[PDB]
């Protein structure tokens, strides 16, 4: 069922899974018209769909043109995340398929459930986890092959870099998801703790900088640090 | 007018005909009931005093043979039996109608109640949902289950209702998963109604027979498959208009026929607010809305 803290360990076990995030598939920017009304303009989105056992990311590009003509946009966007994630399974080959898939948002469920109906032995779970997928934009890397997009385009990308070389996939998720969880909370002020050192570059195969164990520690903490100073400003605590 | 002769009641039982009710005390002179109507099926239906449990009875057509009722002390039931023997059975009713051990099926005259509940209801049809083929009339009870409920265990005591899932490759085409699934009409009007029910009387008829099953036995199985048949038409665009019409008295006559009393466990909250006030036909079931908000405002 419902994926949670209790049910954390599953996740880098051995049976291929997936997470499908949905929040960066139909997105916009509102403005004034001449006439003083509002209207939207569509920019290219992203279906996240992640394994968080090698770190592979299928990033399909969704193209503003698929939007064009098209009415009740936001529930649309779920049944074109489901579409093209079962399109995806159908191309894998048999030993790659998921057993399970992970929505991070409930309203996937049903999309995905239909649009996976020739597949009843694949698990469609939500989760209970806050899980920070919707800051993948922040990434310049993904942001930019977004942006530039010209038509439908699926992306391959290992979000964990060589991270497996050196630490377990329960580690590599931990370190993703804090880094997204700050590039979230203070986007300006995460990623000038990424760069304020300038020897530390991004390989050109690679999405974050080559940071050595001891450096990850210190990035690490000052992004905890960043989480909890944010936190007392919300709310004033 | 036809009669159905009980041998005797050598148990207390609350004895059911279609919508009416009567006690009947342990060893009372009762002999059966008469001047049951020609021309609609009927139930008889049973609940022991000292056993609540298993409410239970019998569709019949009288018509299809002349029945009785015998209590059977082996297995603790009234049994519905059928009497080959036309003069047997002749003379045993003019007996007991002569000596007055009968109760008067009591109809009144300008009440079309029971007709508005059972007006597409075919014996034939219940034949094929209830299977016991050596027998002309049907029994059902409490605790039966239908296909679809044991899918999700003794097969011959089933009700073999038509399966009807959202979620499933028969109510969804390939490459029409969301426009099927938000609109039901394709299901509903070209696997439904064209494909297994034949018409929107066979339709109907099925949606009445669960709905007299969930409010006479309290089957549980009959209630789900009543909501899903109501569902499946309110979350369709296009629907006939007669169909539509129809549907909205076919319901009226069965939320004004509802125990009052039984409205918290008979009605499905989500499926009767999402039909009335969310659905495409939100606006085409005047008659049940109005009886619906003035009789159970509480479920909306």
């Amino acid at each position: 069922g419902a994926m949670n803290s209790s049910n954390y360990a599953e996740l880098f076990n051995n049976d291929i899974k997936l997470f499908v995030d949905d929040t960066n598939v139909y997105r916009v920017t509102v403005h004034k018209t001449f006439e003083g009304n509002v209207a939207t303009k569509a920019i290219n989105g992203c279906i996240f769909t992640l394994n968080p056992k090698t770190g592979h990311l299928f990033l399909k590009i969704i193209h503003t043109s698929v939007w064009a003509g098209q009415k009740r946009l936001s529930q649309l966007a779920k049944w074109k995340t489901a579409e093209e994630v079962s399109a995806l399974v159908r191309s894998l080959p048999k030993e790659e398929q998921p057993k399970q898939i992970i929505v991070t948002r409930k309203a996937m469920l049903d999309p995905l459930e239909v649009h996976m109906l020739d597949f009843p032995n694949i698990a469609i779970r939500p989760t209970e986890l806050r899980l920070p997928f919707s800051a993948a934009m922040s990434i310049d890397k993904l942001s930019d092959v977004v942006m530039k997009a010209t038509e439908p385009q699926m992306v391959l990308f290992n979000i964990y870099d060589d991270w497996l070389d050196r630490i377990s996939s329960y580690t590599a998720f931990s370190r993703l998801t804090l880094l997204l969880r700050a590039l979230k909370t203070n986007e300006e002020s995460a990623k000038m703790i990424l760069l304020s050192d300038p020897t530390i570059t991004i390989k050109s195969y690679h999405l974050w900088p080559s940071f050595t164990d001891e450096q990850w520690i210190t990035i690490e903490s000052q992004m905890r640090d960043l989480i909890l100073t944010e936190y007392g400003r919300k709310y004033n605590v | 007018m036809n009669t159905v002769p009980f041998t005797s009641a050598p148990i207390e039982v609350t004895i059911g005909i279609d919508q009416y009710s009567f006690n009947v005390k342990e060893n009372q002179p009762f002999h059966g009931i008469k001047d049951i109507p020609i021309g609609h099926v009927h139930v008889i239906h049973f609940q022991h005093a000292d056993n609540s449990s298993m409410r239970y009875g019998y569709w019949f057509d009288c018509r299809m043979g002349n029945f009785y009722i015998q209590y059977d002390p082996k297995d603790g039931l009234y049994k519905m039996m059928e009497e080959r023997d036309g003069a047997k059975f002749e003379n045993i009713v003019h007996n007991f109608k002569e000596r007055q051990m009968m109760v008067s099926y009591p109809k009144i005259d300008e009440d079309d109640t029971w007709y508005n509940l059972t007006e597409f209801v075919q014996m034939d049809k219940i034949r094929k949902i209830v299977r016991k083929d050596e027998n002309q009339f049907s029994y059902v009870d409490s605790s039966m289950t239908t296909v679809q409920e044991n899918e999700l265990s003794d097969p011959a005591h089933s009700l073999n209702y038509t399966v009807i899932n959202f979620k499933s490759r028969e109510a969804i085409r390939p490459g029409h998963e969301m426009e099927d699934f938000l609109d039901k009409s394709y299901y509903l009007n070209t696997v439904m109604l064209q494909g297994i029910f034949k018409n929107s009387s066979n339709y109907f008829g099925e949606l009445q027979f669960a709905f007299l099953n969930a409010m006479f036995f309290g089957n549980y199985g009959s209630s789900l498959q009543w909501h899903a048949m109501i569902e499946l038409i309110c979350s369709s665009a296009t629907v006939p208009k007669h169909m539509l019409d129809k549907l909205d008295e076919i319901l009226y006559y069965q939320i004004k026929t509802l125990p009052e009393q039984y409205s918290d466990i008979l009605l499905n909250e989500r499926v009767w607010n999402i039909c009335l006030y969310s659905s495409f036909q939100k606006n085409s079931l005047h008659n049940t809305e109005k009886i619906m908000e003035n009789k159970y405002p509480e479920l909306l």
